[PDB]
C-alpha cells in the first residue's frame, strides 16, 4: 500500500478492471481462493431467477510484459458488503487501494 | 569421417538417423513449470500426455 | 558442468589481462578504457568512481 | 500540518535524528533525515539486460 | 560530489570545537585524537608538520 | 584490567527482554555493546521450517480448493512460525485439520521436543464444512539466511515434486539495541553498565544467546592472539 | 551450526616500526566487527610509559624561551610526549639529563637508570647554540593506561604505543563461498612493543574481559 497518497489511487484501482468489483450488495456466501459467491440483497435482486453473484478470479497468469497478475479475495466469510466495494484485489492493489 | 567412425567404433554407438531438437530450459533462468499446452494438427493422432 | 576447479584457473586468465569498457555516447578517446578485471558475484558491473 | 502529525507522533519536528553505523557503533555528527519513502521496483531487471 | 563533500568537512573549521588550541607531534597522533573521541574534526590546532 | 560479569536479567514479554552487564571500565560498555551487536543480529542459532510436502499441491502457485489463501501466500506464513527444539537437528511436523475456522499454530501434532511459541499464529483459514488440509513440515535448525534458491545445488533427486521448498530465516533476533550508561559502584572511580534491549521470537532464552554470541567472539580471537 | 575459522596470515614486515598483517578466511560482516573492536582497544587502552610533569632547570612557566636554544619551550614539549621508553620494576622514574657545548641534546645524553630504557638514543631533544649553553631538567615521568592529555591532567600521557591504527575489510573469495572478507589492519608503534606482540596482548585483554561468560 502507499503510506503516503493522493487519493487517486482508490479510483485507479478500480477503474481499471485488475480489481474485482462487486456487482450487487449483500453478504458473502462463500470465500474461497478461487471464486466469491455472493448472496444478493433482496431489494437489488430481480424477481426472477432469484440469485447470486459469482465472481471467478483471475490467478497466476502470463502478463504481455511476462510479470504475474493474480487477484486475492479480501473479505472475509459471511461479511457485509455493498455494492461498488472491492471483492478481491488484483496485482499491485492493497485493500481497493493502488500500491505500484 | 574416418576418425569419427574409429571412435564410434571403439564404443560400439549406433549414430540415430534424427538430429535434437528437444526444447531446453534458456541458460541461467530457472524456475517452476506451472502449465502445459498442447496444440495439435487436426488429423495427427494426439499422443499419450496430450 | 561450472566445476569448482575452474575458477581458479579463470583468475589466471584474468590476473594481467585488460579488459574494455565503453559506454553508449563515446565522444573523446575517454569513452573506451581499459581496466584489469576483477571477478565479482553478481550480474552488475561495477566502475570506478573516478573515471 | 506535517508538523503538528509528528507532534502527535512522538518525533522531532526537524525530521532528523541520530543515527549509529552498525559498523563501528559510533554515532553520526549532524542529524539526518529519515523517513518513510515509497519506492518503486521498475523492469530494468539487471538479469536481462546482461 | 561525494568524495568532495568529504574533503570539505575535513578541513574545515567552526570558531569553538573539541581541542581547540592544543598542539600535537605529529599527523599520527592527530588522527588518534579525533578517532578516539577527544577532538573535534575540525578545531583551529598548531602541529608540527614535516 | 578489571572484567565484567552479567547482573539482572529482565524479562518483559514473551518477545523482547533487556538484559544488562554491570563491571565495564572507561568505553568498553561501547566495545563491546557494537561487538555484541554484530554478532547478536547476525550469527545466531535458529529453527525454520525448509521443505513443505502438502496435500494435493504441485507447485507453489497453484490453490487448493476450500482454502481462501494462495498456496504461496501459505508458505509464506510458515515461514514466520517461531518453534524450538532439543535434540534433533531436523524434525518433520504433520499438521492435520478440517471444518470452517481459522487453522492456527496449535493445531499441529505435538511431539517431546515441541514447543510453539505463538500458538495463535495463523497458518491459513479453511472455508467450507468438509475440507481437509495434510501437510508434512520439515523443520530444520541452523544459522543466517539460507535463500530457497541456493537449495537446488545440492538436489540429488528431491523428486517429491510435492515437497516445496520456502526460504530459510534462521535467526531468533528480531531488533538489537545498546545503551551505556554510568554504573556507579560504591567504590571505584568511574564504570559504566551495558544496557542491552533485544527484541525476540522467543525461540531464545536471553542468557543462552549471549554466550553463544561472546562464544563466537572468542573463538575467532584464537588464532588472533598468535600468527 | 559449525563456524568457520581464518588461515593464511603473510606477515609483511615495513622496516622495524610498523607492518601490514592479513587475515583471509573472515565470515560475513567479521572483518569489522574484529577490525573495530581491536582499533578500538588499540588506541585507547593500552599499558605505556609515556612523560607526563616536567620541572625545568631555570625557567618555571612554559611562556619563555631559555637562553642558548633555538626552540620555544612549547616546540621541545611535543619533543617530549614522543620520547618512547620502558620500564621495569618502577611504575615511576625520574632521570636526569645534563649536556652542554655546541650541538645537539639527544637521547642517549640523559642518565641512565637501572630501569631506563631508551628505545631512541638518536631522538632530538633540542640542540644547543653558541657558547656553552646550560641545561639541566628534572623529569617526572609516570606510568599508566592510554592517551591523557595535559588538559585533562604538564604535557599530555602518550602511553598508548600505537600511534596510527587504519582495518580496511576486503572481501575475501572462500573456494566454495560468495563473499567473505578480509582484514588489514595496519598499525603504528612508538618502538616500546612490537607490532606483532600488540595486537597478540591487545585481543589479550578482550578475551580476558570475556572470562565471566565463556
Amino acid at each position: 500500500k502507499p503510506l503516503v497518497g493522493t487519493g487517486m489511487e482508490r479510483a485507479v484501482a478500480v477503474d481499471s478492471g485488475v480489481t474485482a468489483v462487486a456487482k450487487r450488495g449483500g453478504v458473502v456466501q462463500y470465500v474461497d481462493a478461487s471464486r466469491i459467491v455472493i448472496k444478493v440483497n433482496e431489494d437489488e435482486m430481480y424477481p426472477g431467477e432469484a440469485g447470486i453473484d459469482i465472481y471467478n478470479l483471475t490467478k497466476y497468469t502470463r502478463s504481455n510484459q511476462n510479470t504475474c497478475i493474480n487477484q486475492m479475495p479480501c473479505v472475509s466469510l459471511g461479511e457485509p458488503v455493498e455494492r461498488g466495494d472491492v471483492l478481491a484485489d488484483g496485482p499491485s492493489t492493497d485493500l481497493g487501494e493502488l500500491a505500484l | 569421417t574416418p576418425e569419427e567412425k574409429l571412435l564410434r567404433a571403439i564404443f560400439g554407438e549406433k549414430a540415430s538417423d534424427v538430429k535434437d531438437s528437444s526444447l531446453r530450459v534458456p541458460n541461467g533462468v530457472s524456475g517452476t513449470v506451472i502449465d502445459v499446452q498442447v496444440f495439435t494438427r487436426d488429423g495427427v493422432e494426439k499422443d499419450k500426455r496430450a | 558442468r561450472e566445476e569448482a576447479v575452474v575458477w581458479d584457473i579463470l583468475d589466471e586468465v584474468i590476473r594481467e589481462h585488460p579488459v574494455l569498457l565503453n559506454r553508449a555516447p563515446t565522444l573523446h578517446r575517454l569513452g573506451i578504457q581499459a581496466f584489469e578485471p576483477v571477478l565479482i558475484e553478481g550480474k552488475a558491473i561495477q566502475l570506478h568512481p573516478l573515471v | 500540518e506535517i508538523k503538528e502529525l509528528l507532534k502527535l507522533g512522538d518525533l522531532p519536528t526537524s525530521g532528523q535524528i541520530r543515527l549509529y553505523d552498525g559498523r563501528t557503533g559510533e554515532q553520526f555528527e549532524r542529524p539526518v533525515t529519515v523517513g518513510y519513502m515509497y519506492m518503486l521496483k521498475l523492469n530494468h531487471l539487471v538479469d536481462d539486460k546482461m | 560530489q561525494d568524495v568532495v563533500l568529504g574533503l570539505y568537512y575535513m578541513t574545515r573549521d567552526c570558531v569553538n570545537a573539541k581541542g581547540e588550541g592544543m598542539v600535537l607531534t605529529g599527523p599520527k597522533e592527530a588522527e588518534r585524537l579525533y578517532r578516539s573521541g577527544l577532538a573535534s574534526l575540525h578545531a583551529r590546532v598548531k602541529v608540527r608538520i614535516t | 584490567f578489571l572484567k565484567p560479569r552479567l547482573v539482572d536479567i529482565e524479562q518483559v514479554s514473551s518477545t523482547h527482554a533487556k538484559v544488562t552487564l554491570e563491571p565495564l571500565e572507561r568505553g568498553f560498555g561501547h566495545t563491546l555493546g557494537n561487538a555484541l551487536r554484530r554478532i547478536l543480529l547476525s550469527s545466531m542459532p535458529g529453527c525454520a521450517v525448509t521443505e513443505v510436502e502438502i496435500d494435493g499441491v504441485l507447485h507453489e502457485y497453484s490453490t487448493k480448493e476450500g482454502v481462501q489463501e494462495d498456496i504461496l501466500e501459505i508458505l509464506l506464513n510458515l515461514k514466520g512460525l517461531a518453534v524450538r527444539v532439543q535434540g534433533k537437528d531436523e524434525v518433520i511436523l504433520t499438521l492435520n485439520k478440517s471444518g470452517i475456522g481459522p487453522v492456527t499454530a496449535a493445531d499441529i501434532t505435538h511431539d517431546g521436543d515441541v514447543e510453539i511459541v505463538k500458538p495463535q499464529h495463523v497458518i491459513c483459514h479453511l472455508t467450507d464444512e468438509n475440507a481437509s488440509i495434510s501437510m508434512r513440515i520439515k523443520v530444520q535448525r541452523g544459522r543466517g539466511y539460507v535463500p530457497a534458491s541456493t537449495r537446488i545445488h545440492s538436489e540429488e533427486d528431491e523428486r517429491p515434486i510435492g515437497r516445496l521448498l520456502v526460504d530459510a530465516c534462521y535467526s531468533p533476533v528480531e531488533r538489537i539495541a545498546y545503551n551505556v550508561e554510568a554504573a556507579r559502584v560504591e567504590q571505584r572511580t568511574d564504570l559504566d553498565k551495558l544496557v542491552i534491549e533485544m527484541e525476540t521470537n522467543g525461540t531464545i532464552d536471553p542468557e543462552e544467546a549471549i554466550r553463544r554470541a561472546a562464544t563466537i567472539l572468542a573463538e575467532q580471537l584464537e588464532a588472533f592472539v598468535d600468527l
